[PDB]
């Protein structure tokens, strides 16, 4: 492989907050990379990197951010119990204050419905209100997301069961996760029925709507603070208490290492639909990673040994294409055919 | 060949095996037997450099004060000298004023 | 000098075979019985003494006489025969000592090991002020860099005696002054810590901490208490976990492990 930095920067710091890259959304097609970094909406690019808009619209540092699934908005969710909209054109349209500071943010792909989970509630921002349509949950919501359908919002819950619920807020699932909270699931914007169940013991579960698991729960070396599938769930980006992204297989068989980095990474995104990765750290620094993937091949003249899902090689015996991959399981290097 | 019996079979390694022995032997607390697994070497001075057996044995064995080994130290050091002109020297004025 | 006394004395075991540099070894050896870098700790809320040490004076005693060389009486030397006297530990007996040195002191009453140990005498029997006047002097001779790691121990002696008079932040840039001549200076790295947290700043005195554990050879269960106190009292929520890393580092049954850090692990990780 080769994992080539597209581009890596330390943000800029206004207001006197702390420069963390809290959360990291992206725009579907992934150019503007949304980065709520301390108390700003630090507005990149993902092939560039220049900070298009520095958005100081809260007034605690924003503690979580999330783009419109559709694609018009992206909003910022801090410790100061609002929530402050940013349209497509990053300008503050709307900004409601909950009854609680906020936890995560997840927006509706159907329209803008920003889901937006506080301590106690979840504010539900349809795409014009000033309301809190609030999500009364005797645990804390600690993770929501949105399913790419657009009608099923998880509200994970502070008591290891991610409690889907839907876009009024009834519990409906009682995934077992365990006596571990899951504060990071995401709904993949491609799988509606993946939920990257990413945990603080290092359990990597990839659960589906009931609570069971997609591929084997790996328990990670580090402790994860954002786990998410890169090239929609063929590979893993895991990010923790490790300073970079690792690769991954969706097995859980390592591939590579995707950054390298200063500090925590407390949000991990693939760019979607791309080779790049939202690698933002604990001291700010965002930076996206050109993770390619070159068909390391071997061949006597008949047997096209090009090597994919990167564990496996499916070796095309050209004569024949036959393509039934070799399942070692770890990552191949270098590959040749007698 | 090499020295009669089995366990002399492998003189060159037996030779060296008792010279890296006087070596370890000289900085351990056993430099008497550093002195004898040297007089091992003796007889087996003609492979490795004899001049540093010889001045193994001499200067380390005189500051052992073996008051015989020291005289026929001091009469290598003073008598046919293989040990440098300037030690040999030094240690000759050693023997002129020890003997 | 980075806090790891088993391969300095294996070290030190082997050179057992020369007259001066194992003489100076050995001189070692039996330094390291009270000061193997630096020994100001009489903060507030802190104190000094070793009671157990009936048996270090034995061995300072026995593995003292060993010195090679010229080096069984010197001001070095017999201040270290009074280095095992008062740690025989009496109280008596420590006043004992304190006369013997107080005939060894008054001979240079301006070197820092001979009025180091006055000030040490003087403050395990708690006068504090006869220590700040033996410290003072201490420095009485000229600034000549031959005892700077020395000097930052009675620099930071004299801060603590003035913490215990009741002010903080002469001992934090002390302490700061402490990372000048030596780069591993743990006790300092604490001390400053909890000066700093008198004077409100927290997350700069867990680093320091946090160093104080890294040259304390995996030692932070109360330093880790403190560590995880200032990384818990920021807010700063996904934190307060790279000091779980370090404290179970420091000791893997480190008890604090679900109060100042689970307010912060699981509160948090994105939050």
């Amino acid at each position: 492989m080769r994992t080539v930095v597209a581009w890596q920067e330390t943000p800029p710091e206004k207001d006197g907050v702390r420069n963390v890259c809290y959360d990291l959304c992206f725009k579907p097609d992934g150019s503007q990379v949304v980065a709520g970094i301390g108390n700003r909406v630090l507005v990149y690019d993902a092939a560039d990197g220049d900070l298009l808009h520095a958005l100081k619209g809260h007034k605690d540092s924003i503690y979580c951010v999330a783009y419109a699934q559709n694609g018009k908005r992206f909003a910022s969710g801090g410790a100061d119990k609002t929530v402050i909209i940013w349209t497509s054109k990053a300008e503050g349209i709307l900004k409601y204050t909950h009854n609680d500071a906020i936890q995560c943010l997840s927006y509706n792909p159907v329209t803008q419905q920003l889901a937006s989970a506080t301590g106690s509630d979840v504010g539900l921002w349809s795409p014009e209100q000033k309301s809190v349509a609030k999500h009364k949950v005797a645990s804390r919501i600690c993770s929501i997301s949105w399913t790419a359908d657009g009608a099923y919002l998880a509200l994970g819950c502070f008591d290891g069961v991610i409690s889907i619920r839907d876009k009024g807020g009834s519990e409906k699932h009682r995934i077992e996760t365990g006596p571990s909270p899951v504060w990071s699931i995401c709904w993949n914007p491609v799988e509606t029925n993946v939920l990257c169940a990413g945990c603080f013991d290092g359990v990597l579960k990839f659960y589906m709507m009931s609570g069971q698991q997609k591929s084997k729960d790996r328990e990670l070396a580090f402790d994860p603070l954002c786990v998410s599938y890169f090239s929609s769930g063929e590979y893993i980006t895991v990010s923790g208490t490790d300073k970079t992204v690792h690769l991954y297989t969706r097995d859980g068989t390592y591939l590579t290492k995707i950054a390298d980095r200063d500090s925590w990474v407390w949000a991990v995104r693939p760019r979607p639909k791309h080779n790049f990765v939202a690698v933002g750290t604990e001291g700010g620094g965002i930076a996206m990673f050109q993770l390619i993937f070159s068909t390391v091949h071997g061949l006597y003249q008949d047997r096209y040994a090009y090597r994919d899902q990167m564990t496996d090689v499916i070796i095309q015996h050209l004569i024949t294409e036959q393509k039934v991959r070799i399942k070692c399981k770890d990552y191949v290097k270098k590959i040749a055919v007698y | 060949s090499g020295e009669a019996g089995v366990d002399s079979a492998w003189r060159g390694a037996e030779a060296y095996h008792f010279w890296l022995l006087a070596h370890r032997q000289l900085y351990a607390g056993n430099v008497d037997l550093a002195m004898r697994t040297a007089l091992h070497l003796r007889e087996y001075e003609d492979l490795l450099d004899p001049v540093e057996i010889y001045s193994f044995l001499a200067l380390a064995a005189f500051y052992n004060q073996f008051f015989g080994q020291c005289s026929k130290a001091f009469i290598k050091l003073e008598s046919m000298p293989s040990i440098p002109n300037d030690k040999r020297e030094s240690f000759a004025d050693l023997a002129m004023s020890i003997f | 000098y980075i806090n790891n006394p088993r391969e300095a004395l294996k070290e030190l075991n082997l050179a057992r075979k020369d007259t001066r540099w194992g003489s100076q070894a050995i001189l070692h050896m039996v330094e390291i019985y009270l000061n193997p870098d630096n020994d100001a700790v009489w903060e507030e809320k802190e104190n000094a003494d070793t009671p157990e040490s009936r048996q270090a004076v034995a061995t300072a005693r026995s593995l003292l006489k060993q010195v090679r060389g010229a080096d069984t009486t010197t001001q070095r030397y017999r201040v270290l025969e009074s280095y095992a006297i008062m740690a025989g530990k009496d109280k008596n007996e420590i006043e004992a000592s304190l006369n013997v040195l107080l005939d060894l002191a008054n001979q240079d009453p301006n070197n820092v090991p001979v009025l180091l140990a006055m000030a040490t005498g003087f403050m395990m029997l708690k006068q504090t002020p006869k220590a700040r006047n033996q410290l003072k002097r201490v420095q009485k001779i000229q600034y000549k860099p031959d005892e700077a790691e020395e000097f930052e121990r009675s620099w930071l002696l004299l801060a603590d005696i003035h913490i215990q008079g009741g002010k903080y932040d002469l001992a934090q840039d002390l302490c700061q002054k402490c990372l000048k001549y030596n780069k591993s200076c743990a006790k300092a790295w604490e001390i400053m810590g909890q000066i700093m947290e008198r004077e409100q700043a927290y997350k700069d005195a867990a680093d320091h901490y946090e160093n104080a554990w890294k040259h304390e050879n995996q030692a932070s269960a109360q330093v880790g208490f403190k560590l995880a106190f200032n990384y818990l009292k920021a807010r700063r929520y996904v934190e307060a976990v790279d000091v779980c890393h370090k404290v179970i580092k420091a000791f893997p049954d480190y008890p604090k492990i679900r109060k100042e850090i689970l307010e912060k692990a699981r509160m948090g990780l994105k939050p």
